[PDB]
RNA sequence: ACCGCCCCCCGGCCGGCGACCGGCCGCCGCCGGGCGCAUUUCCACCGCGGCGGUGCGCCGCGACCGGCUCCGGGACGGCU
RNA sequence: CUCCCCCCU
RNA sequence: CACGGCGCGUCGCGGCGCGCGCGAGCGAGCGCACGGGGUCGGCGGCGAUGUCGGCUACCCACCCGACCCGUCUUGAAACACGGACCAAGGAGU
RNA sequence: CCCAUACCCGGCCGUCGCUGGCAGUCGGCAGAGCGAGAAAGAGAGUGGCGCGGACGCUACGCCGCGACGAGUAGGAGGGCCGCUGCGGUGAGCCUUGAAGCCUAGGGCGCGG
């Protein structure tokens, strides 16, 4: 997740899930 | 006390043309700006060669 | 930037290493619990000796 | 809207909470608290109406001006500084004033004031000092105490009351407040034998006695 | 051009005075009276000046026009403003800003005008 | 109620005594003006203990408060009225001094003009 | 227009904030894992010694891989060879210190300069305190104090060192890139030893301070920093 | 006679007129005079009035915050 | 920006 | 416990790991602070012919330090040489 | 326990290095960023009221970070240090008092 390139979609996933 | 030598501490390269004419200095201003605000090294080389002396800028023949 | 001592500045230490907070919280709670346990054990031992 | 609840964790140590992030996520019940997405005035004039512009431009700029300052966080005005008090000082304790006009006079202490100064008084009937303020640093707190937990001092007296004005004339309010306080203080100190004379006396240092040796 | 004559005159002007570890410029249309490329009043095509009025009260604002660069006689236009300080400053500010006329001198012109005005007010 | 500068910082000087030339006390022919000794045996040159100090660059005052008068201003010398208007915009930091050659007849005019223009003059009553 | 541009600004802002949050969580979990690993390593030696004693044999612990070296002599009158070795070890000033990984070359190099240095085997607490209090990074040939994790992350990102915890762990365990980490680490400038030294000139074994002291270097560090 | 270059006239393009513009129109700003006539605008004074900036005539004290240090008092734990 | 309960003024 | 949505869930080993959609990577406010170098929205006195300030500079006292310069020289305070004092002139053109 | 001009922390001066940064003062004709671990576009497009906003920039200038600073013989640089005369320039100064000289007066500069 912390990787800027490959973790973009996972970051989007957790961000949307927090909502 | 530090175990160092200060012989070669100061580098000798030119920072600006030794000449006093104004046209070359205007060119130097322009290319200073270009070199420091452009990533291309052609500008850096050109500015460095502008700094140089006459004997270090030999004429180029046709 | 003025360099503050992480070993003495809690939030500077947290900025550099967030897990230090959980470490310090855990050790404070553990020490308090251990001290309470030892105090109560000493009180019980004194009561038994009096008995 | 919503009544402001108190903090869910007691302060374990300054800056560290008792409960961790997950314990807080549980206690706040955030698992069910999810959320998702002037300068002109018109006036009549007797013409027509005029749009007057308040906050008008200045009629003089100075020759030069200083720049702004950088921002800092830990600095607070004296009004909201946290007030500290020595452990040895409790209401009903005898203090020794060290620097005022009342040098070395034994004085009873009543209350810590709002700005940190000590509201102090030894009944001026015997040691001749009124209701007064004194800095906690410039007094020696001896280990002799009386019980004044059952006395009432007026709430109207405060730092605004004791603030200097502007010849100084004592006011009838000052007199009546001093009488009200001393009428309760005096019987308490008269119960303890040889205490009124002790308060009347004045502390001093003679040869052969040293503060670091003597205890008080 | 402009930078060329600036390089010519940066150190060899009759308006230059240098003493006490200082340096000052003297030519008329020079706000802040200091030797600099921005504020030199003879180099640039667009120049702003603020002077006290010939009469004991008022402020003269001088603007360099665009056409007659080589014609000194008909190169400056002068307007005299004799009103309250607030409206004088507002007029100068509008002239500098809404004309897009050398905007970097707006605050300098306002400061200089304010000063001239105070000077004009009787002393205590 | 003289005019005050824009800012009055705390001027700090690393040294206040003058730098006295070595052996200038023994002789009158030796002026007080500093000269670096260059003798092969000179104690002052060799920096012996308890001798006359030698000026270094380390004593240099800080740039923020360098050349500041005790009143907080910086000096500027003027010879006539026309040079006074130069200091119109360097008002709150630069004070004016009348040159000693100026006659009193012009001195009164210069001081009165400076009074109008709110420029401080350090010697306003120099001829009375 | 820019009805989309304005929202794109804050979209980028939110993306960057989420990335920063993820990085913080990563370094927090890595610190927790490092703490677990340290506890495991500490208990393992105790366990092995106990089992060896129970069996009646002996358990010789592994030779230490990391040492701390402090220069304890001045600049005046140094043999050229000793001067060269001190330059290589980066001790150009009295009461300078540095970490050295151990092998045959390091042993012989330190033996050459025994009279000029006091060196030992640093403790985990000593490493922690030295990194946090005196630790400066050598960024762009400039001595920069390490006040933020990004300074470490740029200079050692390619080696997967991204914060103080990575730097300390890598130094203490002598990782694969210990050379890069130590070289990025500027030599430590330690204060004079509070309480004084025993005798600077002679060896530690004969009551002095020079030479190798196995674990007393921690006692020395406690007062020199 | 031919070729090269340059000056001038005419015709056609390209570019500039910011080291070098005139007229017309539009927009804006400024100034002078009337219109405006006082809940607008301006000038001067008072309050120990407030906010912001800079400072105090001299001599002093206190408070909290941060950096660096020296020291003291507690309590907890590991190999032992 | 959910809802309850307890205590002191 | 730096755990927290629903799903399609093999993106899967047997669920956990771990992928694809969910107007599609936008929730907002207030508040406290061990948080990119000090502020007080805190105070107290003394001021007209005897008092306030004046680093340095004038004189004096005290404590510590302190041998006379220039020069040749391995080595100068030297029982090595030049020098009573002052003014002007005086030597890489 | 005592203290060196040594070491650690802080302030200030200067030197050296980064051959560092700034022409972006891009304003009702505008939209105020390029400090942020990851070589590169706040990319352009086509289909399913109140008129308002400090300083700057002698670019031979201004600003920011680090490190360092002994010195004879000797070498180099900068002197808004000094003396005399010449070409320019200061609508400079001056019998309402120039030069020079004296001073327990007020100051500036590390120093000349
Ligand atoms: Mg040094
Ligand atoms: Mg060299
Ligand atoms: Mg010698
Ligand atoms: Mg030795
Ligand atoms: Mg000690
Ligand atoms: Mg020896
Ligand atoms: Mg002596
Ligand atoms: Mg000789
Ligand atoms: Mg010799
Ligand atoms: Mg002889
Ligand atoms: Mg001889
Ligand atoms: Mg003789
Ligand atoms: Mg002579
Ligand atoms: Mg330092
Ligand atoms: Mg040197
Ligand atoms: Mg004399």
């Amino acid at each position: 997740i912390a990787h800027p390139k490959l973790g973009r979609r996972a970051r989007a996933r957790i961000a949307r899930g927090l909502r | 006390g530090v175990d160092i030598r200060h012989n070669k501490d100061r580098k000798v390269r030119r920072k600006e043309p030794k000449s006093q004419d104004i046209y070359l200095r205007l060119l130097v201003k322009l290319y200073r700006f270009l070199a420091r605000r452009t990533n291309s090294t052609f500008n850096q080389v050109v500015l460095k060669r502008l700094f140089m002396s006459r004997t270090n800028r030999p004429p180029l023949s046709l | 930037v003025l360099k503050k001592n992480p070993l003495k500045n809690l939030r500077i230490m947290l900025k550099l290493n967030p897990y230090a907070k959980t470490m310090r919280r855990n050790t404070i709670l553990r020490q308090a619990r251990n001290h309470k346990l030892r105090v109560e054990r000493a009180a019980a031992a004194l009561a038994a000796k009096s008995d | 809207k919503g009544k402001p609840h108190c903090s869910r964790n007691p302060v374990l140590v300054r800056g560290i909470g008792r409960y961790s992030r997950s314990a807080m996520y549980s206690r706040k019940a955030l698992y069910k608290r999810k959320y998702a997405a002037l300068a002109t005035v018109t006036k009549p004039v007797g013409g027509g109406t005029r749009v007057v512009k308040l906050r008008k431009m200045p009629r003089y700029y100075p020759t030069e001006d200083v720049p702004r300052k950088l921002l800092s966080h830990g600095k607070k005005p004296f009004s909201q500084h946290v007030r500290k008090l020595r452990a040895s000082i409790t209401p009903g304790t005898i203090l020794i004033i060290l620097t005022g006009r009342h040098r070395g006079k034994r004085v009873v202490f009543l209350k810590q004031l709002s700005s940190g100064l000590l509201l102090v008084t030894g009944p001026l009937s015997l040691n001749r000092v009124p209701l007064r303020r004194t800095h906690q640093k410039f007094v020696i707190a001896t280990s002799t105490k009386i019980d004044i937990s059952g006395v009432k001092i007026p709430k109207h007296l405060t730092d605004a009351y004791f603030k200097k004005k502007k010849k100084y004339e004592i006011t009838e309010q000052r007199k009546v407040d001093q009488k009200a306080v001393d009428s309760q203080i005096l019987p308490k100190i008269k119960a303890v034998p040889q205490l009124q004379g002790y308060l009347r006396s004045v502390f001093a240092l003679t040869n052969g006695v040293y503060p670091h040796k003597l205890v008080f | 051009s402009a930078h060329l004559q600036w390089m010519v005159v940066r150190n060899c002007s009759s308006f230059l005075i240098k003493r006490n570890k200082q340096t000052y410029s003297t030519e008329p249309n020079n706000l802040k009276a200091r030797n600099s490329f921005r504020y030199n009043g003879l180099i640039h095509r667009k120049t702003v000046g603020v002077e006290p009025a010939a009469d004991g009260k008022g402020v003269v604002v001088v603007m360099k026009r665009r056409s007659g660069q080589r014609k000194p006689a008909t190169s400056y236009v002068r307007t005299t403003i004799n009103k309250n300080a607030r409206a004088t400053l507002s007029s100068i500010r509008h002239m500098i800003r809404k004309n897009k006329y050398h905007p970097d001198l707006r605050m300098a012109a306002i400061r200089r005008a304010s000063a001239i005005l105070r000077s004009q007010k009787p002393v205590m | 109620a003289a005019l005050r500068p824009l800012v009055k910082p705390k001027i700090v000087k690393k040294r206040t005594k003058k730098f006295i030339r070595h052996q200038s006390d023994r002789y009158v022919k030796i002026k007080r003006n500093w000269r670096k000794p260059r003798g092969i045996d000179n104690r002052v040159r060799r920096r012996f203990k308890g001798q006359i100090l030698m000026p270094n660059i380390g004593y240099g005052s800080n740039k923020k408060t360098k050349h500041m008068l005790p009143s907080g201003f910086r000096k500027f010398l003027v010879h006539n009225v026309k040079e006074l208007e130069v200091l119109l915009m360097c008002n709150k930091s630069y004070c004016a001094e009348i040159a000693h050659n100026v006659s009193s007849k012009n001195r009164k005019a210069i001081v009165e003009r400076a009074a109008q223009l709110a420029i401080r003059v350090t010697n306003p009553n120099a001829r009375l | 227009n820019f009805a989309e541009l304005k929202i794109k600004r804050l979209r980028k802002k939110f993306a960057q904030k989420m990335l920063r949050k993820a990085r913080r969580k990563l370094i927090y979990e890595k610190a927790k894992h490092y703490h677990k690993e340290y506890r495991q390593m500490y208990r393992t030696e105790i366990r092995m010694a106990r089992m060896a004693r129970k069996a009646g044999n002996f358990y010789v612990p592994a030779e230490p891989k990391l040492a701390f070296v402090i220069r304890i002599r001045g600049i005046n009158g140094v043999s050229p060879k000793v001067r060269k070795v001190l330059q290589l070890l980066r001790l150009r000033q009295i009461f300078n210190g540095t970490f050295v990984k151990l092998n045959k070359a390091s042993i012989n190099m330190l033996r050459i300069v025994e009279p000029y240095i006091a060196w030992g085997y640093p403790n985990l607490k000593s490493v922690n305190e030295l990194i946090y209090k005196r630790g400066y990074g050598k960024i762009n040939k400039k001595r920069i104090a390490l006040t933020d994790n990004t300074l470490i992350a740029r200079s050692l990102g390619k080696y997967n060192i991204i914060c103080m915890e990575d730097l300390i762990h890598e130094i203490y365990t002598v990782g694969k890139h210990f050379k890069e980490a130590n070289n990025f680490l500027w030599p430590f400038k330690l204060s004079s030893p509070r309480g004084g030294m025993k005798k600077k000139t002679t060896h530690f074994v004969e009551g002095g301070d020079a030479g190798n002291r196995e674990d007393q270097i921690n006692r020395l560090i406690r007062r020199m920093n």
